[PDB]
């Protein structure tokens, strides 16, 4: 599973996600990736999200949309909505992984409850920060 | 104006990894996020930016998408992608495609040139072929790394 | 304890219908909701109740599910179903299946007997056959009503 | 598209949905029905929902989950969450149809912005109400 989220100069949010799925998976089984609100979500009014982790859990929990729903409806901040979802709600459904998110106000978050998440981010004209562990 | 990318979360164990391995992932990620940052600075849309980053994550054999896809139980590849446009709230998805080099470009195509969100298998492929996307053999995604991981899983 | 069912939302014009036509829909709906109400009153679960109601809405040729499915452009039937359990928050879904008489029963099977939420086409079918669900011909869903509506829209 | 939502004696909520899809549709095209949170959602803590309508719109809006999120997070009532989603948000995305929903407290809603929605509901032991046309 790989992903990208962006906020552009004209203030548009977009998310994309792609995968080969999981080693040794049942053929014709479908995980989080192609399901709007599970693998992937973007709304100029809230947040762009791209998720990676146990698909059955990300789908049941609607993780990408649920960031957006917690911020918009629950008045949570990006970092608060990311803590609720990644560090609390998904472990409790027995789900491991993380996501990347950008909100309309250009806040970035890369939460994960796993050992690692291959990840990178930076503002336009700045140098990126990359990461694997933490 | 800002970009974030991932190439997957999980049990990436430092014990089993060398620094040179870590630097191969770091450089790939730094390169791709940089391409995105430069596009953003040049005035390119969020959508073209997420499309291009995920396409590069596809092309890159280090990451489970496009080239370097994991294998199914039947030693095939089945690839899924999605894209969402925050402006229009239009989305497009392909699930279980094997004859499309860049599933994120097919998902964009479903978003833009179809009244649907999601197409699967042959229908998704046929929809892309009729709009000029190239037919590839699933064999192009295959890596010994992912193949050896399947044998391990067995 | 309470049950709600629908048989679709759309362009139902009173002008184009007679009372006895309307009453055939009313009686089908009343029958099905009644069986659900009696199960609920007997102490049967939400899940077994929604499964049985959706199964009977399948079996009923009046409704665009199971028997009485609409036709695709290729004059085929593709059926989709989904079940979600409020208790366990587990879900199961089948999309694009043609050889399963009662797709809601396949979706239950994916929910209970698979680590996946969703299976598609042949794989969904093969998964259900291997767990003792009967293989039917797509021909069983076909009705002249839905066939003539395809010719219209075509 | 057909649906069922139920609340049982032990207080469990469930939803199910099933369809033949759209007359004359592209083969292998995917509507709201098999997509969790679009066609179908249930959570003992909030609501069971089953949706029928323009699949593309129900998917983008996450209609089934969005009922549950508006009630849970937005503190809306079932009837309020049903009005926001069916009469406001979906028409504005160009989406026509309805849903059936039952919340943990045994409130029932059958909203639709269409001419009709073939529908029925009743409590356990009780006489059902059926309906085809608006109201
Ligand atoms: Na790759
Ligand atoms: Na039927």
């Amino acid at each position: 599973t790989v992903g990208a989220v962006a906020l552009d100069l004209d203030g548009n949010l977009a998310a994309a996600t792609s995968t080969g799925g999981m080693t040794n998976k049942l053929p014709c089984s479908v995980g989080l990736v192609p399901l709007v609100g599970a693998g992937c979500y973007a709304n100029n009014a809230s947040v762009a999200v791209s998720c990676t982790g146990t698909g059955e859990v990300f789908i049941r929990a609607l993780a990408a949309y649920d960031i957006a729903a917690l911020m918009d409806y629950g008045g949570l901040s990006l970092a608060e909505a990311c803590e609720r979802v990644v560090m609390e709600k998904l472990p409790a459904l027995g789900g491991s992984g993380g996501l990347i998110a950008i909100d309309h106000e250009g806040n970035v978050a890369l939460p994960f409850n796993t050992e690692g998440m291959y990840r990178a981010w930076g503002y336009a004209g700045d140098t990126p920060t990359t990461g694997i562990y933490r | 104006a800002v970009i974030a990318i991932h190439g997957g979360a999980g049990a990436i164990s430092r014990a089993q990894m060398s620094l040179q391995q870590e630097l191969r992932y770091i450089e790939a990620l730094s390169a791709i996020v940089e391409t995105g940052q430069k596009m953003l600075e040049a005035g390119e849309s969020a959508l073209d930016v997420v499309t291009e980053a995920v396409r590069l994550l596809e092309e890159c054999p280090l990451f489970n998408a496009g080239i370097g896809a994991v294998f199914t139980r039947d030693e095939t590849h089945e690839l899924d992608a999605c894209v969402m446009d925050g402006n229009t709230l239009k989305a497009g998805a392909v699930a279980g495609v094997s004859h499309l080099r860049n599933p994120v470009l097919a998902a964009r195509l479903v978003m833009e040139q179809s009244p649907h969100v999601m197409m699967i298998g042959e229908g998704a492929e046929n929809f892309a072929f009729a709009r000029g996307m190239e037919r590839v053999s699933p064999e192009i995604f295959s890596t010994s790394l992912r193949y050896e991981q399947l044998l391990a899983a067995r």
